[PDB]
């Protein structure tokens, strides 16, 4: 994969990812907030194409993510994030992708996702999240 | 408020 | 079970828990750090006996937890925390309990777990973690 | 101690 690191911001306005039912999560791009202004994140794209895009447009600032979850599993020899789900105080978005493999979830009692990092190759290999008050 | 705040992740287990 | 919330502190010196190799996590108690003094957290006790105690004595401050992971799952028809694993920068302690049900893990790239809360009945029902830099 | 500010980071998952 190519490693990426957005760094930390003020909050999240919008998530653009893509997925394929057959396989896994492909691309990932976040529109962050930065001191009350949108800041368009780097678009982190798969080595391959053919994915179905989605846009998760949050009602910022009153809408925020409370839990990220998904599944990891093996696609054509690659251990990757095969689906993602984003739960806010308002709604659930997803699951996007194949919901088979090993589960993971990050639930949040207090604080905000302010940043994403990871690695994307043919699919999303892994990711981490920056957390702040 | 004068109460200091901290990031909390969780919970895991019973809903 | 009975809710506890130890609050937030400066770091962790020692974890004292109990577990049964056929059921779940039982008792849970933590010696935190608080500005350089040991802070003896209250012993959060299971309603029942028959568990095996373990003392996780960390070499604070050079040693600290990097990942908490474990499994949640059914025991006598409650969803409980069935196993825990504490991996520090120096070694792995656990798994303690039964490694069955739904995996969960909280890896940490940056920051420190500084506090625990949750709920213990016959077993550890659920828990959360306070994080700080 | 550097001029770069820091943040809590959890992960990775994958």
């Amino acid at each position: 994969g190519k490693a990426f690191d957005d760094g930390a911001f003020t909050g999240i306005r919008e998530i653009n990812l893509s997925y394929n039912k057959e396989t896994a999560i492909g691309d990932f791009q976040v529109v962050y907030d930065l001191n009350g202004s949108p800041y368009v994140g780097q678009n982190h794209k798969s080595f391959i194409t053919g994915f179905t895009p989605v846009k998760i447009s949050l009602d910022f600032p009153s809408e925020y993510i409370m839990e990220v979850s998904g599944y990891t599993g093996n696609v054509s020899g690659y251990v990757v994030v095969r689906s993602l789900t984003f739960k806010t105080n308002k709604k659930t978005y997803g699951p996007y992708g194949v919901t088979s493999g090993t589960p993971f979830n990050l639930p949040i009692e207090n604080g905000l996702i302010v940043g994403f990092k990871g690695s994307i190759g043919y699919w999303l290999d892994y990711f981490s999240m920056y957390l702040s008050l | 408020s004068g109460i200091s705040q901290t990031v909390i992740v969780g919970p895991w287990g019973a809903k």
